[PDB]
């Protein structure tokens, strides 16, 4: 059973919008507690979010009637309303997710033609009138290239998305939401079309690079199974991962690829020093972990002097060279990547991986970054974030790294000589935690 | 006394846009880089703004509590709606203690008022002596590029490399002979 | 001008009287019987003056005076000659309400306009105009009685139609929406909320359909009441509507001029009465 | 502690060198919700809102943003008027934090005086870096401006009274009988007589203030004889008499009219 949220969705949307604080009653009394009056409205809020689920996968969902799908001009009015962020934002993200792919699409909502017509009516009113409905439409005209074809009308639509609000601000907001990843799912499967036919979005060099760094199912749904487009899927991906847009949509190996792709790619970080065009940094150091589990095999050469992450021969984490020319994101996101490879390089000292280096060695990649107590600790992020979904993981794969060797013995061993080098700093307040609260005493505030 | 001096020479730029035409935030703000607190606040409290008259009577000082909050209500911004002002962005710059260090580096007054104008903002709203001055100002070189054409220009320069005075004193000597 | 006039109204004393017209002023005329006398005429007016209000006694007597241009000026004597001393222009189109808080209330002049306003001037201390912005109606609000103790409360008459009673509560800070009545069908003209010295309410919501809709609660917590003045089609449009001090007897005046002094009767019956 | 000093030195020299305005002050300092932050969404879409900040509030309407942190603003301030009389204000922060606000929550960063290794010489050791206002003067005026802003619905201001010396503006009264009387009463006396103080000191001037400060020194026991008058509903318990009369400090004169 999944179709009977008919109606359970247009309400949600509503009354997260304008409507808050309602009484018909008048004279309300004051001071008790100083009651709970104020708390319920909280909840309220919370609430709205966990009902609306569904529609991050309601194209497993059948269709939806004329009548709700026809207003869209008394309910295009709050604009979508485009932390209370997230929880307003909803509404935009799953009225766009109604639409997704799998192959299920056919009319020749999605099977009718009276909601387009209905709709259409009253239009010209953004990059949210277009965003779901020129796309249904894009196929409506795909299928009528062999037929009378109408575009007049879908062109239209799609220079009027050019107009005022952006088409970018939705694609940074669906990563910002993140509560349950389902409204991550809305992206990688939608963003075919986005290049396809508008006017090329330059802009996409920011947004698309961010989303190539890992995907395993998720943002990979859309295609592989698919044959519903004749354009932009793996129609045209049978073919070296490197059109143009190939790499704006779309997502032993070691070896064939490129002697390894590995040793490639040592000396194009070694350039970046005081580079720009953040977009590379972000979507490379970051695809760093597709072939950093179990091996380091070559990786280990590299890294002892890395000019990702280094102490031992490099100034800061070796990202004060790649911190301190900058402000942006490839210093911030950066910092992040270091502390992944970081818990990656542990986890892989619990027990042995095989071809792969020693165990030894992977204490020692770490040793080399023990120094931080002079002040490189202080360096590692500007300034502060202080909103309460992140600048937490920060120092939450700093933290284990005591619990991983003083308690947790996996090969039967894990200490040995090890310990010597580990107790430069894991063995010494800081890596056992003295200061990790006490930077974050007005960073977080929350579970006080 | 140094101040004194920042404040001085860009005395005209700021008293012409006094004169003209201007935001009321982006009055407060011309106030306060002339150095002045109290009148800032005064035409704080005449747009109604009480609150805000509070925020412009910090100013003067910093303290640890309110960067925290300054920051934590410009990111609110980004994550919220539509439509922000840049002045009242600014305002929260001073606030957040960090006039260039924060999450947006002022580059709207390099193209319409001097990189001398961009050294009063580090000097008094970029913390105020808790760090020494020849680092701030050494900062501040790395982050805005001080002529080296300008007489008065290779002056904080030398401040700046004070360290190691010979190597850039040479190179300079040769990029300004007036 | 003083023939076509549209308001003449009275303080709480009786003794002051400030009549309104197609004039572009307001010629100060107080009572002294059938003969009154100026004292000032004020000029600051652009355009036809539709309603002005003396104060409720006990914040001065203080003539508000609204007007086609945007404008209510805040007049007031202050050793023995005139000075405007607020503007309260916030509104753009035609300004139709003005009527102080009585004073068994503090100090709120309501101030209505048929750009879509109700606005609630706040009075600060020095006198200092400042409202809060609120609407009833989206037409726009023609008209704004109070409605004082027979917290806070008014009545405001639709270009919408509809008759909206307005309720303040404190836990929100604004005129809570308490009710919504509709009788009506062309735009109403004057909301008069009676001042009977006892429970109980008529609301004679004068209406432009050529029929005027007394709205009754017989006490204040029974309802309101659809009942009409006479069941039929007036041949005429209706004009002011008024309620007494003590007695609770209509008074309006029609088109044809028809004189009313039709108060409800043990039957349920406008009654025609001295 | 002498020889050149910020405004906070002044302070502490003030309590060390007399102990009944230091008992005085420690006499009004005697004696939860989950609230996730954001606004600025609902405001542009609906109308206007056009820049962001709880100061669009105060050019015009309080109903301009969200209208469930208008409720925020009545009702964790009520929270407020609890703590204060619980003692601190930094509590008080924690508490304006949760209640959605994070720029009128720096008003209560506002309330600390200037302690620094720059300007004292014992507040250099307990602290390594700049605190509070070195404008608090021009800070307590300007917040006092507020404690009679007639924008400002008495939920709100009345700890902004407080912040200045307490005004009794009747929501600093959340217990209403003779003790909360008296706590509101005794803020003021000490904080007109600081500035006073301050003027010896010289942390007042002319750019010390937008309203011209109460340089009128307050008298304890003729407000006590308000107190009094104003409450005969606390002569019937003689032990709130007791309590009175140790501020006072005047035991024989109690004890000889209670025999």
């Amino acid at each position: 059973d999944r179709f009977n949220v008919v109606g359970k969705l247009i309400s949600i949307i509503s009354s997260v919008i304008q409507n808050y604080d309602i009484i018909t009653a008048s004279s309300l009394a004051h001071d008790y507690n100083n009651s709970l009056v104020q708390l319920k409205k909280f909840s309220d809020l919370k609430f709205i979010l966990q009902i609306l689920q569904i529609l991050n996968l309601m194209i497993l969902n059948t269709k939806v009637p004329v009548d709700i799908v026809n207003q869209w001009f008394l309910q295009y009015q709050n604009q979508f309303v485009e932390l209370i962020s997230r929880i307003s934002s909803l509404f935009t993200i799953t009225t766009i997710l109604i639409l997704g792919l799998n192959t299920s699409i056919a009319q020749f909502l999605y099977m009718d033609t009276e909601t387009f017509d209905t709709v259409n009516s009253a239009l010209e009113n953004h990059p949210m009138i277009h965003y779901s409905w020129s796309f249904i439409l894009y196929y409506r005209r795909a299928l009528q290239s062999s037929e009378s074809f109408d575009d007049s009308d879908i062109t239209k639509f799609a220079l009027f998305a050019e107009s005022h609000d952006v088409l970018q601000k939705l694609n940074t907001l669906s990563e910002i939401l993140s509560f349950d990843p389902v409204y991550t799912t809305v992206i990688t499967v939608f963003l075919e079309f986005s290049l396809n036919f508008i006017p090329i979005t330059a802009s996409t060099s920011r947004v698309f690079a961010k989303i190539i760094s890992k995907a395993p199912e998720q943002f990979i749904e859309n295609f592989l199974t698919n044959d519903t487009f004749e354009k932009k899927l793996s129609i045209i991906k049978a073919k070296l991962p490197l059109l143009i847009p190939l790499i704006n949509l779309a997502l032993e190996i070691l070896s064939y690829l490129s002697a390894s792709i590995i040793q490639v790619i040592f000396e194009i970080f070694e350039i970046s020093l005081q580079r720009k065009d953040y977009t590379s940094i972000v979507q490379c150091c970051e695809f760093m972990t597709m072939l950093t589990p179990n091996y380091l095999h070559l990786v280990s050469s590299y890294l002892n002097k890395s000019d990702l992450l280094d102490k031992y021969g490099k100034t800061g984490l070796s990202n004060m060279i790649l911190g301190s020319v900058e402000l942006s994101t490839g210093d911030y996101t950066f910092t992040i990547q270091l502390l992944k490879l970081t818990k990656v390089f542990i986890r892989e000292s619990l027990s042995l991986k095989n071809i792969h280096i020693s165990k030894r060695s992977k204490i020692d990649i770490i040793n080399k970054l023990i120094l931080h107590a002079i002040h490189i600790f202080e360096s590692y992020y500007n300034w502060k974030y202080n909103n309460f979904l992140q600048k937490f993981e920060i120092a939450f794969h700093l933290t284990l790294i005591f619990y991983d060797v003083l308690h947790d013995v996996f090969t039967i061993l894990i200490i040995s000589s090890s310990a010597n080098k580990l107790l430069q700093l894991f063995l010494t307040p800081m890596d056992s935690i003295d200061l990790a609260p006490n930077t974050l005493t007005n960073i977080l505030i929350s579970p006080l | 006394r140094l101040t004194s001096w920042i404040v001085s020479q860009i005395g005209p730029e700021i008293e012409e846009k006094i004169r003209n035409s201007s935001n009321e935030i982006e009055q407060i703000f011309l106030y306060l880089l002339l150095n002045d607190v109290v009148r800032a606040s005064k035409l704080a409290i005449e747009s109604k703004n009480g609150h805000l008259s509070v925020l412009i009577s910090y100013l003067g000082s910093n303290d640890p509590r309110i960067r925290d909050l300054a920051e934590l209500q410009l990111q609110k911004w980004s994550t919220g709606g539509c439509s922000i002002d840049k002045n009242i962005s600014k305002i929260y710059k001073l606030l957040s203690g960090s006039p260039f260090e924060g999450l947006f580096s002022l580059k709207e007054l390099e193209s319409e008022f001097s990189w001398l104008c961009l050294l009063n903002l580090t000097l008094c709203y970029g913390q105020i002596d808790e760090y020494s001055l020849e680092s701030l100002v050494q900062s501040h070189l790395d982050k805005f590029s001080l002529p080296y054409d300008d007489p008065i220009g290779v002056i904080f320069q030398l401040y700046a490399a004070n360290e190691n005075t010979e190597k850039l004193y040479k190179e300079v000597r040769q990029r300004t002979n007036a | 001008h003083n023939e076509l006039i549209h308001d003449a109204v009275l303080d709480y004393y009786g003794k002051r009287l400030a009549t309104c017209s197609s004039d572009k002023t307001i010629k100060i005329f107080e009572v002294e019987g059938e003969t009154h006398k100026l004292i000032d005429t004020l000029t600051g007016h652009e355009g036809p003056v539709w309603r002005v209000d003396w104060a409720h006694p006990k914040f001065g007597t203080i003539l508000a005076s609204c007007s086609y241009d945007g404008k209510v000026l805040i007049w007031k004597e202050e050793n023995g000659r005139w000075s405007q001393i607020a503007v309260h222009a916030v509104h753009s189109a035609s300004v139709n309400s003005v009527q102080w808080a009585p004073h068994e209330y503090g100090p709120l002049l309501l101030v209505a306009s048929s750009d879509g306003k109700v606005s609630v001037v706040e009075f600060k201390e020095n006198g200092t105009t400042s409202p809060i912005i609120i609407d009833a109606h989206a037409i726009g609000v023609n008209s704004a009685s109070w409605a004082p103790a027979t917290s806070r409360k008014f009545v405001t008459g639709g270009a919408d139609n509809l008759v909206k009673i307005w309720k303040y509560n404190s836990d929100a800070q604004t005129y809570v929406l308490e009710s919504t009545l509709e009788g009506h069908s062309d735009w109403v003209r004057d909301v008069a909320w009676s001042p009977t010295v006892l429970l109980r309410s008529y609301l004679a919501s004068v209406s432009q359909d050529r029929t005027c809709i007394i709205w009754t609660q017989d006490n204040e917590q029974g309802p309101w009441k659809k009942t009409l003045l006479k069941e039929e089609k007036f041949p005429d449009v209706l004009w002011r509507a008024s309620w007494s001090l003590s007695g609770n007897v209509l008074a309006l005046s029609g088109g044809d001029n028809k004189v009313t002094l039709w108060k409800e009767n043990l039957e349920g019956k406008w009654e025609p009465a001295g | 502690l002498h020889p050149y000093n910020s405004r906070g030195l002044f302070e502490k020299k003030l309590m060390q060198d007399n102990k009944q305005l230091y008992q005085i002050w420690i006499v009004m300092v005697w004696l939860p919700k989950n609230v996730p932050t954001s606004k600025w969404l609902n405001s542009i879409t609906s109308g206007g809102l056009k820049s962001c900040d709880l100061d669009f509030p105060l050019r015009e309407n309080t109903n301009v943003l969200d209208v469930k942190d208008k409720e925020e603003d009545h009702i964790f301030f009520k929270y407020i008027y609890e703590l204060i009389l619980a003692g601190a204000i930094d509590e008080a922060l924690e508490e304006a934090k949760l209640s959605d606000n994070i720029s009128i929550c720096m008003i209560l960063c506002g309330i600390q005086e200037y302690l620094n290794p720059v300007i004292d010489t014992q507040i250099a050791n307990e602290f390594n870096t700049q605190q509070g206002i070195k404008k608090h003067s021009l800070w307590r005026r300007t917040v006092y401006s507020l404690s009679q802003q007639a924008g400002l619905d008495p939920y709100e201001r009345a700890i902004y009274s407080y912040l200045s010396g307490a005004i009794p503006n009747q929501e600093v009264l959340q217990y209403s009988d003779w003790e909360s009387d008296l706590h509101i009463h005794l803020n003021q006396i000490l904080q007109t007589e600081i500035e006073n103080y301050l003027l010896e000191n010289n942390q007042v001037g002319t750019d010390e203030l937008i309203l011209p400060l109460p340089s009128h020194a307050l008298t304890v026991q003729e407000v006590l004889n308000r107190v009094a008058s104003r409450h005969p509903s606390e002569s019937e318990h003689p032990i709130r008499v007791l309590m009175a009369s140790v501020i006072l400090d005047s035991l024989p004169s109690v004890i000889h009219s209670s025999v």
